[PDB]
């Protein structure tokens, strides 16, 4: 099983910042066949399901905001948020498909401050 | 396309239990495979198995034995068992489809979710 | 120094190298560019066996495009010449036809050596595991195999007829037969391999036109501007087949 | 218009219009009404790769049967004449000799299509997880191994040899040798192309001779009726090289 | 009976049978005598496609070596005759591109046959199980398939420059072009072909030169002994090319 | 693992009758590649081992009496009998080889009335 | 062909026993696969194993742990551990052959049965 | 190449353990498969798992749920982790290299070895 | 698991005398593919690490005595030494690669005489 972690555990930051959240990996999830990197980005908002941010760890889902920007390849992947807004206030998992089974990461709660 | 769990709310230990993911407004067959995934209250998630929409299914290992997922195509339902309960399973179950495997650009993401039951043993 | 040759090889080059920067494009340059992404093992092979193909079949076309030009021409004005750029055009049928000849059994050997390569080793291996880790039996899809069938065969056929009018082209072949019988193979059989390559590339594509993924920046995909010619051609010899 | 060709296109097109129909019968229409099955994507290569080759192949033996009619009849009456139907057969031995090598390239592109197929990429991912479902290391099977790598190399040197006798046909290069030389290639390597052409068959049915799946409902397999009269030429070609 | 083919012939036989013995040892005579194994399967196709292209690359390399030589031996002597041996090597050079040209094609069959023989599916298929049986995804391997798709494009590219070579050797073809083209084709373009069959070789051999695995006893790797020949005609062609 | 499911548990009938046995799949039997049921029948006489009638769902095994006739495809598949008689007497299994492991039925009982 | 089971008729619980499927009239290697098949008293058969005819062997996953399938090719025997026998392994055991993979219409039948034997703890 | 190995001595029964495989003098990316191998107090040894340069871990299926191979690239390490151990666990841990996979002659051998570390429980 | 089985347990010799160690095996350890026996023998000292002598079945290891022999294919295989010497006591183990898991023979203890 691929184990994922999560860098920063719980940040905080203002409204109006950037922010980067890293997701480190076990092994590497780029298939050299077709060079993507299979990890996946949720945000669960309070008392909600975990909706896609960022499949493919460089593509936004339709319908994401564009302040959401995730970088990385191999088994250093990161999360960046050029404004944090209000309701961008969840947790934020990495999840990788690159086999069976998924695995997640461990959650970064962002807390505003 | 909407999508809602089911099943029980409190089971017993060592028991056996059931739920249900039936699908509204789509096909589960034509082209999406559907996972089951837990989060623990510790904010953990988990994924369970997935469910082809050709009947081939795959479980974690970490609980392959105790686990099944069957589906019923007449009413577009799956259903999770669980056939010997315990303390750690109590958690809150999602069933997220995904667009299905493809030879170009395989295993997609699990954009779609439903709004998951919770399960207290 | 080969004078007949100098104007087909110049139109065969620029739509070779036109096309060539077109399909790197698509498949090399934009891929690097957005989410980079090597991707330049494809330019031996998967680049260059999409340059031929698109080059033979035009060569093609214009075999027989000027063939249709000088029946509407002459119906145009009723009666007897042909302007110079169009008699200058008409001698070149010769050339043309065997370069696209050329090109096709190129584009032939190309598409053979698929199987071959190891890229299509290792691509096999990863599906073979990819399906052992998902549990899915019978892998098998029909409507992709029926297309596979297909498209093969049309263009094995499309290219046995082009090597009849490569054969009789040998001037003393070709000096062995009456007017009628060559005329009857460089016209009537031949304009059968067209419409057998046209339909070959268009078989290939079952479903990519409805596609979007198919378009990268807003280019249409390189078998669309390779049929676009051949249709023409071939629905206006239908047009004019009609009494007219 | 082509008055040589008269005869051998309308053998060829009966032979092949009646191995395509019995072809058809035992791989679509069998399987079809009996435990229905579909099988329609068979049809586009995996039974014309079947046409051909017994095309290819009958049309070859027609080359040399009246070489060994022509010798049982000279000694039949002692002395001299022949027969009007013998005679204007033996005048298209030539067309003969193309059509068969016209078919064996197009029997030849076609199983050197086989791999390139989506049907044998599915077919390949399921023997894959099969194998792996009941954990049988080593698929290798020796003596089936051995059949492959013999017949398809025979089949190559057949096809080579044909080439020879293709390429002396063209009126520049047959008007270029003495009739000794022309007669050593087209008599002598000639035959030899037969003979690896039979064996090439011969050799692909292994064991399919005691097999009794391969028979339908009462016909036989396709290559019986292919190699049936290369062989009845080959044997009676080595009973006049007795002494006689 | 052939006065002009005498002499090639039996240079390609030499080559041919002198080859075979060496490859035969090195793959399958070794082998057998020390740590006994089979290996008889190779025989039939992955021998023979190892004595076809270093026959049809030396005998190429043959058709350009007199033209290297004679031009040293006028500068050697400054001025005007040539020895008998040189100037009866000098007229078989149309026989030895032809020679090459039919082995080259063989050549190609047989490689493009790798994917459709047996030994190759139960290849793949065991490569599948063992990587299943180490959890190894992504099999790909970068610097490898570079390697297939290089020698692959630049041999078929090479083989259809020697088809150039082989149309125009055609009497009714060959007469018919001023000295100046047929010169044009046979000399220019018929030294890129030779370039384009050596590069095909080397890339092949990418890292194959400083592995030890390869000399069984103490005989170098076959292809070592094939662009030998070549590499000499090149770089003196390079030589002579520079202002002398 | 396929889960066959046989509808009628133990059903009765009198000598010289049509009847049938039905065998519902959790899965769809049939492999595209050849288009071929993978399912078999089998009786089991009192006290005797399982013997086998009908495999790929439909063709007869050599030995059987004509009365039975195997049919369905996909996943409902179907054993007919025509005539029942005396010998017939016995427990019918439906056995699925389409992957591992395999799996049978729950078992017919069919009783002689 | 006649094939015959043997091994113990009552074991001890938590014990291994060792079942014995003597074929004769057959080679057990050359073109038949045999599998391992019990009955339980409730009439419910279950497939245990499977050994082909080049000692390949797979499994039933529901007690792929405490299985094993050995074959004697000197004397055409196969053997049936059962390395932690409980209340529910008895049954009768049956080792049945079956016509071997085939890679045109692979996964025959199995055709010929055994007598079976009964084990009870 | 110098390899040591590492890890505790004594450990309490029902814990979870972690071994160290520090290589020294090579990179463990390069061309090289890393096994863990343990030989009982009776000399029985036993093939724990291995390690494939690019991640890909295999572990013996008699103990595949209670086993975990990471890896540490950046100091050239290895760890096994035994989630719970037994009384059966004490051994001594080797850690010994191997040639790794090749499509022309695979499976080479695992030619060098660690001095190993002794486990008690 | 291909269960490995060395015939003799513990043999004893004296010095400078021919000496053979058998190792039956489960099911045959030839890929036909490529005809190599998948076997290695392994020497381990007293109080050392086994060290590998012969790897698929018949080829030495760089730095062995050229006395070790070994021979013997498909599911036969034996270990030879032709003079036996004072450092050459020690448990000689016979293993498989031939696929996972690896399994090692139960040793053979060479005690000189
Ligand atoms: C030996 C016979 C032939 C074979 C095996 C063959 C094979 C193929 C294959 C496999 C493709 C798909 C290439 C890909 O995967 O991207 C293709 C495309 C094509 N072929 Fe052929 N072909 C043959 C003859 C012809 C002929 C005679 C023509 C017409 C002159 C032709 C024109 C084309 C065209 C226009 C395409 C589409 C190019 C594109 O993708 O944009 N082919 N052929
Ligand atoms: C390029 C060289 C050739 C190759 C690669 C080749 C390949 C094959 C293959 C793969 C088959 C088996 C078809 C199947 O799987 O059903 C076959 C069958 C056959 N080939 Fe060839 N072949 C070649 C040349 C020839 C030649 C020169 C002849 C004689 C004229 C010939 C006559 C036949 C015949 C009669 C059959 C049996 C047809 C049947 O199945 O009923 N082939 N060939
Ligand atoms: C249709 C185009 C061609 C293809 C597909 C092709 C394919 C191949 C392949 C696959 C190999 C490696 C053989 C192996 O695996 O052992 C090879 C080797 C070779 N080819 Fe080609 N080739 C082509 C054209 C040519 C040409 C035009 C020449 C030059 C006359 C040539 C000369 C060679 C030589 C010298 C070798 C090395 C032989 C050796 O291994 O010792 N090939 N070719
Ligand atoms: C992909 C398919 C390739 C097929 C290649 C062969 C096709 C031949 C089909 C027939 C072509 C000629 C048609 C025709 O009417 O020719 C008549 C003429 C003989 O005339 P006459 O002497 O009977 O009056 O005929 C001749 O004398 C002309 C004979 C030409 C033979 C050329 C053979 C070239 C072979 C090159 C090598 C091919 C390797 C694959
Ligand atoms: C692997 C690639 C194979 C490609 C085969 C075809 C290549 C043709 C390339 C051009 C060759 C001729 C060059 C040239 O200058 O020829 C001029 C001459 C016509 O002269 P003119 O009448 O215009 O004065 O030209 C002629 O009249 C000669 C025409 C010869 C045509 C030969 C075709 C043979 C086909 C055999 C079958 C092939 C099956 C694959
Ligand atoms: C599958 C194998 C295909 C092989 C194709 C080439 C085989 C050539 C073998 C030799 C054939 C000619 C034999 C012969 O005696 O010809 C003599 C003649 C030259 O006579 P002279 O001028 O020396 O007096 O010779 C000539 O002048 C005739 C030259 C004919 C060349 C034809 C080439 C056609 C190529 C077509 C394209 C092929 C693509 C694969």
């Amino acid at each position: 099983d691929i184990v994922m972690s999560q860098s920063p555990s719980s940040l905080a930051v203002s409204v109006g910042e950037k922010v980067t959240m890293s997701c480190k990996s076990s092994q590497s999830l780029l298939y050299r066949s077709n060079q993507k990197n299979y990890l996946a980005w949720y945000q669960q908002k309070p008392g909600q399901s975990p909706k896609l941010l960022i499949y493919w760890a460089s593509t936004r889902e339709s319908g994401v905001p564009d302040r959401f920007t995730g970088s990385g390849s191999g088994t250093d992947f990161t999360l960046t948020i050029s404004s944090v807004k209000a309701e961008d206030l969840a947790v934020y998992y990495c999840q990788q498909y690159y086999n069976y089974p998924r695995t997640f990461g461990g959650g970064t709660k962002l807390e505003i401050k | 396309v909407q999508v809602q769990e089911s099943g029980p709310g409190l089971v017993k230990p060592s028991q056996s239990l059931s739920l249900t993911c039936t699908v509204t407004g789509y096909s589960i067959t034509s082209d999406y495979a559907w996972n089951w995934i837990r989060q623990f209250p510790g904010n953990k998630l988990e994924w369970m198995g997935y469910i082809s929409n050709s009947g081939s299914t795959s479980y974690n290992p970490s609980l392959k034995s105790r686990i099944s997922i069957t589906r019923d195509t007449s009413k577009n339902q799956f259903f999770l068992q669980l056939i010997s309960v315990t303390t750690e399973d109590t958690a809150t179950y999602y069933c997220a489809r995904e667009r299905n495997y493809d030879y170009d650009d395989y295993y997609y993401a699990m954009d779609y979710w439903g709004q998951g039951t919770t399960l207290t043993v | 120094l080969f004078p007949q040759w100098h104007l087909p090889i110049k139109i065969a080059a620029i739509i070779a190298s036109l096309t060539f920067l077109y399909t790197l494009l698509r498949e090399v340059i934009h891929p690097l560019a957005t989410s980079h992404q090597q991707y330049f093992y494809k330019i031996p092979i998967l680049v260059i066996n999409k340059v031929l193909p698109m080059v033979s079949i035009t060569l093609l076309a214009l075999v027989y495009l000027p063939g249709v030009i000088a029946a509407i021409v002459q119906l145009h004005n009723g009666t007897k010449k042909f302007p110079h750029w169009l008699d200058k055009w008409m001698l070149t049928r010769k050339q043309f036809g065997l370069l696209s000849f050329f090109f096709a059994v190129l584009h032939a050997i190309y598409s053979l050596s698929y199987p071959m390569r190891r890229s299509y080793r290792y691509k096999l291996l990863n599906w073979a595991y990819q399906q052992v880790q998902q549990n899915k039996e019978d892998a098998w899809i029909e409507h992709d195999v029926w297309r596979m069938e297909i498209y093969v065969s049309l263009g094995i056929v499309g290219l046995a007829i082009l090597a009849l009018l490569a054969v009789t082209s040998i001037p003393s072949v070709s000096d062995s037969l009456t007017w009628r019988e060559f005329h009857y193979i460089q016209s009537k059989l031949g304009i059968v391999s067209l419409l057998l390559g046209t339909i070959h590339a268009l078989i290939f594509a079952w479903n990519k036109w409805i596609d979007i993924k198919q378009f990268v920046w807003y280019t249409p995909p390189t078998f669309m501007i390779a049929v676009f010619l051949p249709i023409v051609v071939l629905i206006f010899k239908s047009i004019l087949f009609l009494p007219c």
